[PDB]
RNA sequence: UGCUGAAAGCAUCUAAGCACGAAACUUGCCCCGAGAUGAGUUCUCCCUGACCCUUUAAGGGUCCUGAAGGAACGUUGAAGA
RNA sequence: CGAUGUCGGCUCAUCACAUCCUGGGGCUGAAGUAGGUCCCAAGGGUAUGGCUGUUCGCCAUUUAAAGUGGUACGCGAGCUG
RNA sequence: GUGAAGAGGGAAACAACCCAGACCGCCAGCUAAGGUCCCAAAGUCAUGGUUAAGUGGGAAACGAUGUGGGAAGGCCCAGACAGUCGAGUCGGCCUGCGCGGAAGA
């Protein structure tokens, strides 16, 4: 609705083909891709297709989606993990980044294609992309390892999380 | 024995 | 989870959401407010 | 992979240095003759199939001869399959030794149960028997009840009864290869396996790792 | 005068070929068990099989509306106790795409051995060919 | 439990899309299994003679022939009422 | 009512799930260990004795656990009495 | 009122419900209840709506930005409402159809 009528300003070094529904937003980081929904209709200007229900709340994703299609390109994603605790290390090995977090075993995460990954600190992670959806997965799968407990915070956490702590009971 | 026993 | 066939708003913070065809309530403050099968 | 056809051949021990004695099926696996090659153009599996041993030329029949004049070899006393793997490949006429198992940790070996002929249901399911005494009439080691009442009004398909008992196909898995003899064509195995002494026994490698 | 009697021994019976692509699974089955039975010819007779043989191409990709594609159960019994068991229709697609329109077509069918032989003449294929080229079958739109 | 995400400028695991998730389910393991009448496949073996008649047809006889194989009988079995 | 053998035990079970254990989760007045409570889950497992006709129960000692129900208060043309 | 003492058709099957009262024959026709995609006779009929739950094809208090319709109201280009901004927005009422509540051998 208002996010769908408001149109996608590409800029320089950004180029788009539109295959009936299947579009590829293409510049400096990457090249990505996506089949739209058909009752959208993109020209960037998002609009509803007629003969469909449901048809401005898939314009309005489909602009929000090729909206971070731009910033893919031009700027890419940058998601901050960090990891709180005693001895609860990381470090990036190609595209493998290898956690210790008070296991018995160490946990070695195997990135996608698009992701890289850096290690300022050893209680630090730096993974950058083009794909929004697919840095927060990666994020969210390194946080799954060992989640910010609510009595001390430790755990792996986004950067930017309130951490809600407790204490532990009286007596 | 007494089927259905009283 | 409070699983109940009344689910209600109990905090401010607190949101009705339908997912999949069940009603939850998820609130940011507590989450002794989270409840579904509403 | 593939595994080979062999002969019970009875069983024994093989005392180690460090005291054990391990209790020993003689496996005997003499050489398995390739008879056929199954393909997945004309038969829709891959697999080959295999003769060990010597039978009559006059119980051979002509059927049976001509089969193994094809493949080129002497006619043994059967056929069995093998499923081939991935890269596994064969030869018609190959005669495939007990070596195979050279550096094979365990196996699983097939054979045909010993016979048991009608059993009861004590010694082929293990029932309970009832009373030896305290007023049993006639119901020592009879099965009991066998089903509820009006409903379901019927007895229940598997139920446990009284039959036929043994000689069929079974399986032990995961069976310790103690040694391969090449030389006398002997297949060491710890433990015991189905069937007679004198009975076929297939060995393949085991499938649980 | 009495009323005409088709005579199995001069049936004229005819070969056709359905394609079972994107057709709503139910309003496929309907028309092939109206044409196996021969309710479509004038010397329709109810005890005497008239029909034609249709061969149906695609069936893996016929369709269903709804969520039928996850939500429509296909339950058997294996005649032992307890042996309830069942496949969703994207399983029944994926493990044996044949059996959801000959399941379709059998429920449609007469119960009894003259629906039993009317099921025999249709040949349904997961895919798009068929070994009946010698029946010379023609293409048809339902 | 999430990711991305509008409808609803926000938020939202969901509507479009994407991921994870249990001794349950489908497999994987073992056994039966083509009467699976939808009766499947592969390999090998065997038979390569004449005549007559009638209602002339997937017709019935006659003489010659008798295979591959099977069964039967016997000696039997860690197989078996 | 021209007879549908009637408690309990034994033998043999089979199903439901409102789950006792084992498996997966959410909340906790969840530090940990251990609990509470609710959700998913029926694959498999789920004592032996003393007392009593007992069902049940109490008790002893175990166990991961000693589930709750339906099946003519499952089962006497199967046994007991 | 029907059954009893009543057949036929419908309600899957079903004395007592719905339609309807069998003198006999017909390989004629029209209708009732009830029906018309296939089993199975007849509309894959027409036009306009609604529902997305297989609801239809079992159930309550109560719960909920499901979705359709209606009548009003507060606030607003002296810029609302949601996070300068630029058009609708908020919450109640009456109603249609759905959703949860919903465990058994
Ligand atoms: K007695
Ligand atoms: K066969
Ligand atoms: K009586
Ligand atoms: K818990
Ligand atoms: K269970
Ligand atoms: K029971
Ligand atoms: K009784
Ligand atoms: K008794
Ligand atoms: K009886
Ligand atoms: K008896
Ligand atoms: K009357
Ligand atoms: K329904
Ligand atoms: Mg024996
Ligand atoms: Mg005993
Ligand atoms: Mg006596
Ligand atoms: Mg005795
Ligand atoms: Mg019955
Ligand atoms: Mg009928
Ligand atoms: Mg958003
Ligand atoms: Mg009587
Ligand atoms: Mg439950
Ligand atoms: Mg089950
Ligand atoms: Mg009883
Ligand atoms: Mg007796
Ligand atoms: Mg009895
Ligand atoms: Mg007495
Ligand atoms: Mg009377
Ligand atoms: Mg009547
Ligand atoms: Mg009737
Ligand atoms: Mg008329
Ligand atoms: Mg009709
Ligand atoms: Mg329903
Ligand atoms: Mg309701």
């Amino acid at each position: 609705s208002r996010v769908a009528k408001a149109p996608v300003v590409v800029p320089a070094g950004v180029d788009v083909k539109i295959n009936g529904q299947v579009i590829t937003i293409k510049g400096k980081n990457g090249e990505l891709t996506r089949t739209l929904n058909d009752a959208v209709e993109v020209k960037l200007t998002f609009g509803p297709r007629d003969g469909y229900a449901d048809g401005w709340a898939q314009a309005g994703t489909a602009r929000a989606l090729l909206n971070s299609m731009v910033i893919g390109v031009t700027e890419g994603f940058t998601k901050k993990l960090q990891l709180v605790g005693v001895g609860y290390r990381a470090a990036v090995k190609g595209n493998v980044i290898n956690l210790s977090l008070g296991f018995s075993h160490p946990v070695d995460h195997q990135l996608p294609a698009g992701i890289t990954a850096e290690c300022p600190t050893q209680t630090e992670i730096v993974l950058k992309g083009a794909d929004k959806q697919v840095i927060g997965q990666v994020a969210a799968d390194l946080r799954a390892y060992r989640r910010p407990e609510p009595y001390k915070g430790k755990g792996v956490r986004y950067a930017d999380e309130v951490v809600r702590t407790k204490e532990a009971k009286k007596k | 024995k007494c089927i259905r026993a009283p | 989870m409070k699983v109940r066939a009344s689910v209600k708003k109990l905090c401010r913070n607190c949101k009705i959401v339908k997912r999949d065809g069940v009603i939850r309530v998820i609130c940011s403050a507590e989450p002794k407010h989270k409840q579904r099968q509403g | 992979m593939i595994g080979l056809v062999g002969k019970k051949v009875g069983m024994t021990r093989i005392f180690t240095e460090d005291g054990v004695s391990i209790p020993v099926t003689v496996i005997e696996v003499e050489a398995n003759r390739v008879t056929q090659v199954k393909d997945l153009a004309n038969d829709g599996y891959r697999a080959i199939q295999v003769t060990t041993g010597a039978k009559k030329a006059n119980r051979v029949t002509k059927p049976e001869a001509g089969h193994f004049a094809k493949a080129g070899v002497e006619a043994g006393r059967g056929l069995w399959e093998f499923r081939l793997a991935e890269g596994e490949e064969f030869t018609v006429g190959q005669s495939i030794s007990v070596e195979l198992f050279a550096d094979v940790k365990k196996v699983d070996v097939t054979g045909t149960s010993k016979g048991k002929g009608f059993a009861g249901t004590v010694k082929r399911w293990n029932f309970r028997t009832q009373d030896a005494t305290h007023g049993n009439s006639l119901s020592h080691r009879v099965p009991g009840s066998i089903g509820q009442n009006q409903t379901p009004g019927k007895v229940f398909k598997g139920k446990k009864m009284a039959g036929q008992m043994g000689n069929e196909r079974v399986t032990v898995q995961s069976l310790d290869v103690v040694r391969v003899d090449a030389e006398r064509n002997l297949l060491l195995v710890k433990g015991a396996v189905p069937g007679a002494t004198g009975s076929d026994l297939i060995v393949k490698p085991a499938v649980k790792a | 005068m009495k009323t005409f009697t088709a005579k199995p021994e001069t049936v004229k019976r005819d070969w056709y070929v359905v394609d079972a692509t994107g057709k709503t699974l139910g309003r496929l089955a309907t028309e092939l068990a109206r044409r196996l039975r021969g309710k479509h010819k004038a010397e329709y007779t109810p005890h005497v099989d008239t029909g034609d043989y249709i061969i149906v191409l695609n069936a893996d990709k016929v369709a269903v509306t709804g969520n039928k594609r996850t939500d429509k159960v296909y339950y058997h019994h294996t005649g032992h106790i307890g042996g309830i068991k069942q496949a969703t229709f994207e399983e029944m697609i994926a493990r044996r795409p044949e059996r959801v329109i000959e399941i379709a077509v059998k429920g449609m069918l007469p119960k009894g051995p003259l629906g039993r032989a009317m099921f025999r003449k249709l040949k349904v294929y997961a895919g798009n060919e068929h070994n009946h080229a010698a029946q010379q079958p023609q293409v048809l739109d339902i």
